[PDB]
């Protein structure tokens, strides 16, 4: 892969290196080996992230997720409305689904 | 619970919604025979009267802005920088 | 899904998005508070060039031959050499544009400056060209002290909040630093009187210009 | 062989307890921090090579500005384990010992697990808390991952005068959970609002203000 890292000429330049692509996840076990960049490390499951990285990498990590979607089907979104919508996920603490059980069992109005 | 002259911390700007509003209510005004307060240049559509008067700042009301705690504020549509 | 999911959703007057139950969403809309219909694809003139061509636009050196200031470029550019005063201004606007060069290289390490962003200067700057008549070999009427100065005094103009305290504040300066980045880019003592060689009216114009635009491309209150 | 590796894993996760304690707002210098692998081995080793972990424990004193901003902020008390299994009455001895020394928190780590009576002799001495770490899960320290922005705990007045800005209830604030692995990092409580500084891509700088549940 590819790297773009700053030249000390002032501009960055392309510097491949060797990335470990993986099949299967297991992110608590991988952190620990030594070896590797404890600092640098993703997973396609936002879940994951969600529990041993916290509630912030879980926000990040889940944006990232929905801004792959996006790019993927070769179309353009402005950052707000993704913003809003990761947001809106989050606000009550860990992972809220979007679903009949996802904002019709918190109280927003009998009606609503 | 109405905030006084020297508290208001609003937009000063009059936005879409109040300009849309206010030439509306304006209008319905000026077409339920009301007293035109600018000298008519031959006009006969209420809207085109109403923003004849929104374009002088001769309308005679004032924007209650209501705030999220439940408060409010008062600011004239004749203070309100239009555009 | 989507649309029954995210309905109740709007905001408020106060410039905080939140629910119809109070519950806060979003401290501001869209983390800047700008409307998605006055937003450009703007490029970022800070990060963007060599280390040599860093300094070789963003240094005017007064009192020193390395990166000199050519007095044919402003009409009163034999006085100004040897200024002691605006070479210290040239210095604190360096170091920050300096700063905010770090910042841009901790913010975006991807390494691209293309970047939606409100308010055009590109088409302001040509507006005041073609509107002025300004065009090559003609000296400029304009100092260190005015340019610079009028853009301290230009980024103070720029209000998103209408608030007075310490946390209002905190949260305009953190959303005004990069379109003030931008700003301090675009408008260099170099950029202007050597490229551009706007005059006094075109560049108070472009000051107009831009805080104007500034001021409509804020979201209004009341948009769901 | 597997004893080297195993004081690699120690001194790693010695130095991030060094780390959270430092992020805690509690007085420990950069070099005390800095402390190489050869050196630790040197003071925290015997002849023949096992760590002692019950020379490891030692005592966290707060920072000037700590104990300015928080006045009601006091010491800590970290201690280890050598056993794999943590017994009843070795946490016995470390609730008497902080209740004998009166610090207001305590932090014990342990290598594999804890019996539950043990966990249950946690709330015993209010308003003392103990936080209980596993050894395995403090090898890596959360906070230097590029995906975890900065946070920091607030007061009691910047938290009334953020209420009494933004005019807001303490329910309507983003809410975030004890068993957030940031939230056991810095330590956090019930009623304790955190501002977490994000570098945004449209902003470059964004700030947000959670509390606990």
């Amino acid at each position: 892969y590819d790297r773009k890292v700053p030249s000390p000429t002032g501009e960055y330049v392309k510097e491949p290196e060797w990335v470990l692509e993986t099949d299967g996840v297991n992110l608590s076990e991988v952190m620990t080996v030594p070896g590797i960049d404890p600092t640098r490390i993703y997973t396609n499951s936002f879940i994951d992230i969600m529990e041993v990285l916290g509630i912030e990498a879980g926000r990040a990590a889940l944006y990232k997720e929905v801004y792959n979607v996006i790019a993927s089907d070769g179309s353009y979104v402005n950052y707000r409305h993704m913003a809003l919508l990761v947001d809106v996920m989050t606000t009550q603490g860990g992972l809220t689904s979007v679903t009949r059980h996802g904002f019709n069992r918190s109280n927003t109005g009998a009606l609503m | 619970k109405a905030i006084p002259k020297d508290q208001r911390a609003t937009t000063p700007y009059m936005t879409k919604y109040e300009r849309a509003r206010i030439l509306g209510t304006r209008a319905l005004q000026i077409s339920m025979n009301a007293p035109v307060f600018v000298d008519l240049e031959g006009e006969t559509d209420p809207l085109r009267i109403a923003m004849k008067e929104l374009a002088e700042k001769k309308i005679p009301l004032v924007i209650r802005r209501y705030l999220p705690d439940g408060s409010f504020e008062d600011w004239s549509v004749e203070e309100l920088i239009v555009d | 899904r989507l649309v029954k999911a995210l309905e109740d959703i709007m905001v408020h007057y106060d410039n905080t998005t939140r629910n119809s139950l109070g519950n806060v969403i979003q401290f501001i809309y869209g983390e800047d508070g700008m409307d998605a219909a006055h937003i450009e694809k703007q490029s970022l003139d800070t990060i963007g060039g060599s280390d040599a061509a860093f300094e070789k636009r963003y240094r005017v050196d007064l009192l020193n031959t390395d990166h000199t200031l050519d007095p044919s470029l402003l009409e009163s550019g034999s006085e100004i050499l040897g200024d002691l005063k605006l070479q210290v201004l040239l210095d604190e606007e360096y170091k920050q544009l300096v700063k905010d060069r770090k910042f841009l290289r901790e913010v975006f390490v991807d390494g691209e400056a293309n970047w939606p962003l409100p308010v055009n200067i590109r088409r302001i700057i040509q507006n005041a060209q073609q509107t002025f008549h300004i065009d090559h070999t003609k000296p400029s009427d304009l100092t260190i002290k005015d340019i610079v100065l009028g853009v301290k005094d230009l980024q103070e103009n720029l209000l998103v909040l209408r608030g007075k305290n310490e946390i209002i504040q905190n949260a305009q300066r953190d959303a005004v630093t990069l379109f003030c980045c931008l700003l301090r880019s675009r408008l260099a003592t170099r950029r202007v009187l050597q490229e551009y060689r706007l005059t006094k009216q075109a560049f108070d114009w472009v000051l107009s210009n831009i805080e104007a635009q500034f001021l409509r491309s804020v979201v209004h209150p009341g948009e769901m | 062989q597997e004893n080297e590796r195993n004081i690699s894993r120690l001194w790693r996760a010695f130095r991030t307890v060094k780390e959270m304690v430092k992020d805690r707002g509690y007085f420990i210098t950069q070099e005390e921090v800095e402390l190489p692998l050869e050196d630790f081995k040197a003071k925290y080793c015997d002849s023949m090579g096992r760590p002692q972990r019950k020379m490891m424990s030692f005592q966290a004193n707060p920072t000037e500005e700590s104990i300015s901003k928080f006045p009601d902020m006091g010491s800590l008390w970290v201690e280890f384990c050598d056993e794999p299994s943590v017994g009843v009455k070795t946490m016995k001895t470390f609730v008497i010992h902080i209740q004998e020394k009166n610090f207001q928190t305590g932090i014990f780590v342990y290598q594999n697990n804890i019996t539950p009576s043990a966990m249950k002799l946690v709330p015993s001495i209010p308003p003392a808390t103990i936080e209980t770490f596993n050894e395995a899960a403090l090898v890596v320290n959360i906070t230097h991952h590029e995906l975890v922005p900065k946070h920091i705990r607030l007061s009691s007045d910047e938290k009334r005068e953020l209420l009494k800005r933004y005019r807001l209830k303490e329910s309507q604030l983003p809410r975030i959970q004890r068993a957030d692995p940031v939230a056991l990092y810095l330590g956090l409580k019930r009623g304790e609002v955190v501002k977490i500084i994000r570098k945004s891509e449209t902003s470059g700088r964004y700030a947000s203000y959670r509390i606990c549940m």
